[PDB]
């Protein structure tokens, strides 16, 4: 059985969404995924009765829709013709900029930091030494942001493009909270283990920002996660060690000024030294009145609002899905 | 037991006693020194602690 | 549990006194057809109303009556109960004091203030009750005590009027000579010196004056003596002694009562949503002994003002 | 994987692997027992093997069904008269573990699911919960709480531990 | 007698509508309005009637008007059955609903007694917590396993009593069985619970609630956050929970002194006052030539400035943006990625003791879809939804919530510093996502947010330190500050002409003589002017969109110098705010294809807005 | 339900919904009925020349002081004209006073006497309160076993006088509620029970004590009170009562105070106990004082010189302050109009504070 509610986008003005029950059957099992639309061919019924007794004289019968044809409102791999046309690109030399030229044509400049994002999700090899140690197969990214930048659009492009990309927000906007804990479910009342998003994003890339507004609870978690790639717990009668092979990409916020002083970045930032050490690449954005850049940007804004050579994006996501494995 | 600081993501380090929410029973919740009895304790950042 | 049915003598501390409400004993029933009065005696916790009639004349006849009860003809009884905590002096070295239920009926009601020291004598009877349904081993008897006589230690003032046998000893105190200097020597004499200090505390024991102008304000006839100094004077030797001799004396500390503790509180009532009071609620018309006012809460200072 | 357990897998030999949440407190079933008819003074004995609701005490004193004349010549033990003489009976264990799917892959959109366990005699007191183990099982169904909806369960045969 | 009298009521009412309808001449309608009522209903076939109470008060001189208005519950079938014969006389499945309007007398919840049951009384109030659409049976087909299992029958009333005693099957009176769930005629209904008006509540008393059900046609006419007038009729629902109330409890112990004998299935009753209705109006060409006069002029921009708050005497730019907050943007579509929002947000922090609340009271006092709150005692979930549950068997009924119900309206909230951080994220969800996400102990849900928010906070020390920046004065986080468009710092001085002008203006308000100081427009032709202005939809078709860029560049070239006193990371949103501000200016001008003069006025407007900030 | 003859009588501007009602059904009267013979006796006391001094002395015979301050308590009861416009307006007759100073002043003994007079008096204190502790007392019912919303403290203060002690020791959120009432005279409830604003009018009066137990001189008066001074200046009139080192009234002290205690009986002044009780009630409805042209020349002339002090401040509250105090004095002595005189002592009551502010 599946709950369904009214579409929040096309509400007539002032009114409220309501619910209805939908019952699945044999070949109709598990077509959807929560948070989507659906197009169903429903027959309209109600339940028969439950336990008529002394109540109000008004008969209260809840109505149930059974549906026949579940459809999406108006999954990706390689093929033989897709693995031989694959080799037509990979033989070339100038594929380096062309990847960056197909990354994000919205944000105009900033060639280095677009290249670093292109390198980070593209993956590494851990190459575990036999018996001794594995160093790392992950890329640790720091990006000191600035208000007055489209830095959220970069990580927005990541979650659309990548295979396993989970945006774990800074503070309380998502259901995740980056710390595993034994919780019950109000839908179901039993205790269920709920790992963090870093538990979730193993062999995936997580996107966490506003590090300054993160607690010491979060700060010990990020410290342990980049340390030995494994999270241990000591809850009620349970002691396990779950693994985590994430890759961390940041989006920070400068303290006070947009760029504080001649003082260095560790003096500019309000974070600590060991998380700075475990971060490898450090992307810095700039906010300055540059005469050529403002004419480009403002006319790009108006062109975006009068609306009132790169690889097409299906192929490059087919590229990295096939390559990284 | 490897520990970075006193704090893991959900695991304490010292002898914590948590009451059982069912039956209201006292038991030993956990930590580190009870676990690694007769063994090795690894603690990072003793002064950042 | 072998003293059941005997007549006993216990003592302790009156704690969590309930309210007085009438207990129905027997119910009258007007026939309205045969004209008799039916009577039903109830000794259980709950009961039921009965059938349409149980007369001898409504009986052996086709049309029986249909009855209803009456209020003014029934017999009621004064009912109130409380709990007694252990005396906390004969308790073994590692134990926590228990309690005991005592039912009170009739004339002796409205005679037991909470937080006192009293000798209760009575007879020891069980009540039909067991605990949880699955824990019943088959014959579980829950006991109580019925009150019969009250003898209080620390006899309360403003409750006597007899003077003859009283002045049989009072006049010998009066004719003893130099009485006022003898008094402050007698209250807690177990320290050395501080006679003028004891003399003012003798006057704190008096208080006892009042005046209202009428359609106006009262004046409080209360004395508020503070003590400063440390530490080898042993002030707490007198602080325990004052609330001990004085009736309605509650000994209090600094942190052990918070800003909500010594004032009232609201909890769900047992068998009989009342306002459960604190120590200053308890120790009215009496003297509160207070330790370490310097370490109170700042909100706790506001109540004292 | 635990994600796909269709109705075609009902009561078939299906194995899986996951993470054990937490055990239960050990109760006890009975296998062998001697009874008595509280009127007829009639004693028999009952053994069971597949204890995994199945059987209960009968409702006749059963001395009436007898191939002897003088005993059947000599009333009603009825109703159900049988009281178990507990002093000479035999008992077993029952465990009720609980397992959760491994959260490394695909619980992204949903909440994680779980099932309900039950182990037999020597399988009890075996596994500390939390480890990664594999269990061959029987996907069985019980009834208890109008569309005749029945909750899933696993009859458990042969857990092996991690090395 | 009563079989005759209600039938005499039936026939005289049958006489009434079949007569002439309206006295009026050929100038107007002549005759046969109620006769045209069915004939126009014959065109559309919606199977109800709209009949007047006032025409019924004309003919019988109130003798029949004082016959119906007392016991309407007595008069259900007689009013319906005779009208059914009127239909088949004139017209050809047919099911009816009878609606009234024009009640002369309207009362409140406090003017309702148990003697008023069956009678007609109109009650207005405040609609809160609507519920879903659910059916109602009123047509049982329920008979036993004996042959005649075809009893289309009773329980049309408010009782689940299906089987009649005397059939002529093999079944007896004790024989009863389930209803046939396929052969009946139903109707649907919803269940709203109205709250009492705040303009009628006495001292020491909270507003009161009452349940009401709208059956059949009157479903979906309701609106949470609305004032409405009702059908006069009233019913009573049996209650349960009024036990140990205390009181002498009535019982139903039947007689035993009848049939001679040779147990006790008796019951009690304890009900509650409910309400029922069938007509809900929601109250609460010639001026079009006047609106032509309101648009052909030119000074009306300057006229609309002074015609806002005559009680307030002083500056005017705060009256500009509130007026621009009253005028919507374009909110048009875009490409498939992200749609553009179409709203404006003005957030003012000022000195205590400045009469900023006169602005606050005026906004909620005039504009539609207006919500005022100085919410500190309010929860964070007060502006969010409440998961009310168990009004029935699985109600899950979502409330309105204090934020959403100002849809296309101004919801003004005061004292941001007095509120905590969780609201500020939930505000920032409303200011960025424009939606509301819900996972509250069970049912997950999503909601929306299309409102405009006006703010009123205070400085930390209460006053402005001019050597300090504005950013050291909000005491809140950055993106909720960065989302905000206009700021409007106000601080006052003494000036001996104006100090007398402040003295003259306030005392002349307390002069109840000559308090009729004149704005150039009245309040309601202004409110009419808002409605005509909403249908303009400006498309900028001017080459000066490129001239706007270097105009925006010279807003930044001087901001390229002097980052000392309240510097700003000069934002695309600030340039985007220049768009939406220049929108509603031309909306006041009745001008599409926006001129650069409309740009330049909006250009200097945000210029001196930050000159109020730059110190 | 009707008013006692002893204590005060409620206003008619609040009951007027049920004065519009209750004609349909014969009920109780709810109003202290004025008889006939004492009406000329009211007009007899109204012709007294020394009424402006006799009445304040006759209020509280226990303390022999604060004759301007007791007059404000008297003028608190003759408070203002409830002016509502055709649309909007709603200008009440409230005046709100804080008084402060040294202890041993029997400031509480003043307020208890004030608390007895008020027909809907609410006497609060400090630090036993909360933000929830004044409104929306939503809780569980017992016998019907429901969730019932209760009216709060200011709704219990709706009509009458609220009383607050130790005002300096409130929180930020407590005392933040006071901003809405002192400005708008409303309360905005918007949480899960009710989302609907409501008004609750009262006469707010409170008191506190300074940091030093004695206010020392050579120190600003604005310094030694822990209020934000725009919120401190928001009040209508603020008093300071200090101790003086003189001797002449101190011989008058103990002769007065022993006489209240000596010869255990309540006993050269005429002290009408119950004339003033009906004098205030009769003057409440039959008087709507009008503030016409002749006062406006002097009043605007007076306010600019008050504004002229610059470099505590004087704000637009002080302009509204005088007109609500002047016609309140015109509500005394049966004047439905204003006069150019009686305005000067309305200034002087503010100047009574000001001449105490020299140091």
């Amino acid at each position: 059985r599946v709950t369904l509610q009214e579409a929040p986008g096309t509400v007539p003005p002032g009114r409220l969404p309501r619910h209805r029950e939908v019952i699945l059957l044999a070949d109709l099992v598990d077509v959807s995924k929560p948070g989507e639309e659906v197009e169903v061919t429903g027959i309209y019924k109600n339940n028969y009765d439950g336990n008529l007794n002394a109540k109000n004289g008004f008969p209260v019968f809840a109505t149930i829709i059974e549906a026949n044809s579940i459809k999406r409102r108006e999954v990706f791999s390689w093929t033989e013709e897709e693995e031989r046309e694959f080799r037509k690109i990979s033989r070339d030399r100038g594929i380096i900029d062309k990847i960056i030229s197909s990354m994000a044509p919205s944000i105009y400049g900033h060639r280095d930091i677009k290249t670093a994002v292109a390198c980070s999700l593209f993956g590494g090899v851990p190459k575990n030494v036999n018996g001794k140690h594995s160093i790392r197969g992950d890329i640790n990214v720091l990006l000191l942001g600035d208000p007055g930048t489209a830095k959220s659009q970069i990580l927005k492009y990541v979650e659309k493009t990548a295979h396993r990309a989970v945006f774990a927000t800074g503070q309380g906007a998502s259901a995740v909270g980056l710390t595993a804990s034994v919780r019950k479910d109000p839908i179901t009342k039993e205790w269920t283990l709920e790992g963090g998003a870093l538990v979730l994003a193993d062999k995936g890339v997580c996107l966490i920002d506003e590090f300054d507004k993160m607690n010491d609870q979060d700060r010990t978690s990020i410290h342990e996660a980049m340390e030995q790639q494994s999270i241990s717990i000591s809850k009620a009668g349970i002691v396990t060690t779950l693994q985590a092979r994430c890759s961390i990409i940041a989006a920070a916020n400068p303290n006070g000024g947009r760029y504080n002083s001649t003082l260095p970045l560790a003096q500019n930032v309000s974070l600590t030294e060991p998380i700075l050490s475990r971060f490898d690449i450090l992307c810095v954005v700039r906010d300055l009145v540059d005469e050529e850049a403002d004419e480009r940007l403002a006319t790009f804004v108006v062109d975006s609002h009068v609306r009132s050579s790169p690889i097409p994006q299906e192929l490059l996501m087919k590229y990295i899905h096939y390559a990284r494995t | 037991v490897y520990t970075s600081g006193k704090g893991s993501s959900a695991a304490g380090l010292t002898a914590s006693v948590q009451r059982d929410p069912m039956t209201r029973e006292f038991y030993l919740e956990g930590g580190a020194m009870v676990l690694a009895d007769g063994g090795v304790v690894c603690i990072d950042e003793f002064d950042k602690m | 549990g072998d003293f059941l049915g005997q007549l006993i003598t216990v003592r302790g501390i009156i704690t969590r006194v309930s309210d007085v409400k009438p207990a129905v004993e027997v119910i009258a029933y007007t026939c309205d057809q045969c004209g008799y009065e039916v009577f039903q005696e109830v000794n259980s916790r709950t009961f039921t109303p009965l059938s349409e009639c149980t007369s001898e004349e409504c009986s052996q006849n086709q049309t029986k009556g249909q009855l209803f009860m009456s209020t003014r003809a029934s017999k009621f009884s004064a009912f109130q109960e409380c709990k007694i905590q252990e005396l906390s002096q004969q308790v073994p070295v590692g134990h926590i004091p228990r309690s005991l239920n005592i039912h009170v009926n009739g004339t002796l009601v409205r005679s037991l203030s909470p937080g006192d020291i009293v000798d209760v004598t009575g007879i020891f009877l069980p009540a039909p009750y067991t605990g949880f349904k699955a824990l019943k081993a088959g014959l579980l008897t829950e006991t109580y005590l019925e009150a019969q006589f009250v003898r209080q230690h620390k006899k309360k003032f403003a409750s006597f009027s007899l003077t003859s046998d009283v002045e049989e000893r009072v006049m010998e105190l009066i004719t003893s000579g130099d009485v006022y200097n003898r008094l402050a020597k007698s209250i807690a004499p177990e320290i050395y010196g501080n006679l003028d200090v004891k003399k003012a505390l003798l006057l704190l024991l008096v208080g006892g004056v009042d005046k209202r102008v009428g359609d106006g304000m009262k004046i409080r006839g209360d004395i508020n003596v503070c003590l400063m100094g440390d530490p080898g004077v042993a002030k707490s030797q007198l602080l325990k002694a004052i609330c001990k001799i004085s009736p309605r004396g509650v000994y209090t500390t600094g942190k052990g009562s918070s800003g909500v503790g010594l004032t009232a509180a609201v909890m769900k009532d047992p068998v009989t949503m009342i306002l459960e009071g604190g120590a200053l609620v308890l120790a009215d018309n009496g003297i509160c002994c207070i330790d370490e006012f310097d370490k109170m809460d700042e909100s706790d200072r506001t109540a004292i003002h | 994987p635990l994600r796909d357990l269709d109705s075609e897998h009902v009561s078939k030999i299906v194995r899986l692997s996951g993470i054990i949440i937490s055990t239960s407190v050990l109760s006890s079933r009975a296998t062998y027992l001697s009874i008595m008819c509280r009127n007829c003074r009639h004693t028999t004995s009952i053994t069971i093997n597949n204890f995994n609701n199945t059987v209960s005490l009968p409702r006749s004193c059963l001395s009436t069904i007898e191939s002897e004349s003088s005993m059947a010549n000599e009333k009603n033990c009825g109703p159900d008269p049988y009281i178990i003489i507990h002093e000479s009976s035999k008992f077993i264990d029952q465990q009720f573990l609980k397992l959760q799917e491994i959260p490394e892959l695909v619980p992204v959109g949903e909440m994680p699911r779980n099932l309900t366990m039950t182990c037999d005699r020597y399988l009890t007191n075996k596994v500390i919960p939390g480890t990664r183990v594999t269990i061959v099982g029987i996907y069985s169904i019980y009834n208890s709480k109008g569309v005749a909806i029945r909750t899933p369960y696993i009859k458990i045969l042969g857990i092996q531990s991690d090395v | 007698v009563d079989d005759v009298t209600g039938e005499k009521v039936r026939e005289a009412f049958e006489q009434f509508l079949e007569d002439f309808s309206v006295q009026s001449t050929d100038t107007g309608e002549v005759e046969k309005v109620y006769r045209a009522q069915i004939e126009f209903m014959k065109i559309y076939d919606l199977n109800t009637i709209y009949i007047d109470y006032q025409h019924l008060s004309m003919r019988e001189n109130g003798a029949l008007a004082m016959a119906i208005s007392e016991q309407y519950y007595r008069f259900l079938p007689f009013l319906q059955k005779g009208l059914r014969r009127v239909v088949r006389k004139y017209a050809p499945e047919r099911v009816f609903q009878i609606s009234f309007f024009n009640l002369p007398t309207v009362h409140r919840i406090r003017d309702i007694r148990s003697e008023k049951i069956g009678s007609l009384l109109s009650i207005s109030g405040t609609v809160t917590r609507t519920s879903e659409v659910r059916p109602e049976l009123y047509k049982a087909s329920f008979t036993c396993d004996m042959c005649r299992a075809i009893v289309d029958n009773v329980e049309q009333s408010f009782k689940y009593t299906e089987p009649t005693f005397c059939p002529n099957p093999s079944c007896e009176n004790r024989a009863f069985w389930t209803l046939n769930v396929t052969r009946s005629r139903f109707l649907d209904w919803q269940k709203v619970r109205i709250q009492e008006n705040a303009n009628e509540i006495p001292t020491g008393s909270m507003p009161r609630t009452l349940d009401v059900i709208l059956r059949g046609d009157s479903v979906e006419r309701a609106k949470p956050g609305d004032r409405c007038k009702f059908t006069g009729v009233e019913i009573v629902v049996p209650d349960v929970t009024q036990l140990g109330l205390p009181g002498v409890k009535p019982s139903s112990t039947l007689d035993t002194r009848g049939i001679s004998k040779t147990s006790l299935g008796v019951r009690d009753l304890t009900y509650k006052i409910s309400f029922l209705a069938c007509h809900v109006i929601s109250i609460g060409s010639d001026e079009i030539n006047e609106l032509k006069e309101m648009v052909k002029d030119e000074h009306i921009y300057d006229k609309l400035v002074r015609s806002i708050a005559p009680a307030v005497f002083g500056h005017e730019a705060v009256k500009k943006g509130i007026l621009l907050q009253m005028l919507g943007g374009v909110h048009k579509s875009t490409v498939e990625g992200i749609k553009l929002r179409g709203d404006i947000n003005i957030c003012v922090v000022g000195d205590p003791s400045t009469s900023k609340s006169q602005f606050l009271k005026y906004v909620v006092g005039f504009a539609p879809r207006s919500v005022y709150t100085s919410g500190k005692a309010s929860s964070a979930a007060g502006l969010t939804a409440a998961v009310v549950r168990d009004e029935e068997g699985g109600d899950y009924t979502i409330e309105a919530g204090a934020l959403m119900l100002a849809d296309n309206g101004i919801c003004c909230i005061d004292e941001f510093d007095k509120m905590d951080i969780s609201d500020q994220v939930a505000i920032h969800e409303a200011m960025e996502q424009q939606t509301i996400s819900i996972a509250k102990a069970g049912i997950h849900a999503t909601l929306n947010a299309r409102t405009s928010i006006l703010a009123a906070a205070n400085p930390v020390g209460g006053r402005y330190n001019r050597k300090l920046s504005l950013r050291g004065n909000l005491n809140m986080t950055a993106p909720i500050m960065s989302r905000f468009d206009l700021f409007f710092v106000i601080l006052d001085d003494c000036n001996e002409k104006i100090d007398t002008e402040l003295a003259s203006h306030i005392v002349d308000l307390h002069m109840k003589r000559d308090e009729a100081i004149e704005p150039p427009f009245s309040a309601e032709q202004l409110r009419r002017y808002i409605k005509y202005a909403r249908t303009f939809k400006p498309i900028l078709t001017k080459e000066a969109r490129s001239y706007l860029v270097e105009k925006y560049k010279e807003l930044r070239k001087d901001d390229a110098q002097g980052f000392s006193r309240s510097s700003y990371r000069i934002t695309v949103r600030q340039l985007e705010s220049m768009i939406r501000l220049s929108e509603a200016i031309a909306r006041a001008n009745c001008v599409d294809e926006i001129t650069p003069s409309f740009i330049a006025e909006a250009y200097d407007l945000l210029r001196q807005s930050i000159i109020r900030v730059d110190v | 339900k009707v008013s006692d003859k002893r204590l005060d009588v409620d206003t008619s501007t609040i009951e007027q919904e049920l004065m519009q009602n209750k004609v349909d059904h014969n009920e109780v009267e709810e109003v202290r009925q004025i008889t006939d013979q004492d009406l000329a006796k009211i007009r007899e006391v109204a012709a007294r020349e020394d009424l402006y001094s006799l009445l304040a002395r006759s209020i509280a015979p226990s303390i022999y002081e604060l004759e301007d301050v007791k007059k404000g308590i008297l003028l608190q009861l003759f408070g203002g004209t409830n002016k509502t416009f055709t649309k909007g307006g709603r200008y009440r007759g409230d005046i709100n006073i804080l008084l402060c100073g040294d202890p041993s002043t029997s400031k509480s003994q003043i307020l208890q006497y004030v608390h007895k007079i008020t027909p809907r008096g609410v006497y609060t204190s400090g630090k036993g309160s909360s933000a929830v502790g004044l409104t929306a007392y939503i809780t569980r019912d017992v016998d019907t076993k429901q969730l019932v919303l209760e009216s709060g403290a200011l709704v219990l203060s709706d009509g009458g006088v609220c009383c607050i002690d130790e005002f300096d020791k409130m929180s930020d959120s407590t005392r933040s509620v006071l901003h809405e009432v002192m400005e708008q005279q409303t309360i905005s409830i918007a949480k899960a029970g009710i989302i609907t604003t409501l008004n609750a009018r009262s006469s707010i009066l409170a008191s506190a004590n300074p940091i030093g137990s004695r206010y020392n001189p050579n120190l600003p008066v604005t310094e030694n009170i822990d209020l934000p001074p725009p919120l401190l200046s928001r009040f209508d009139l603020v008093y300071l009562v200090l101790d003086k080192v003189d001797e002449k009234n101190d011989r008058e002290l103990a002769k007065h105070l022993t006489n209240l205690y000596l010869e255990d009986k309540p006993e050269d002044d005429v002290l009408p106990v119950e004339f003033l009780t009906m004098y205030i009630s009769y003057a409440k409805e039959h008087i709507h004082p009008i503030i016409t042209e002749a006062a406006k020349t002097e009043l605007v002339r007076a306010y600019v010189g008050m504004r002229k002090m610059g470099d505590i401040t004087a704000t637009t509250r002080q302009l509204e302050s005088m007109i609500r105090l002047a016609e309140a004095h015109a509500k005394m002595k049966l004047k439905n109009v204003v006069e150019l005189e009686d305005v000067q002592e309305a200034v002087r009551l503010i100047r009574s504070a000001i001449k105490d502010y020299a140091t």
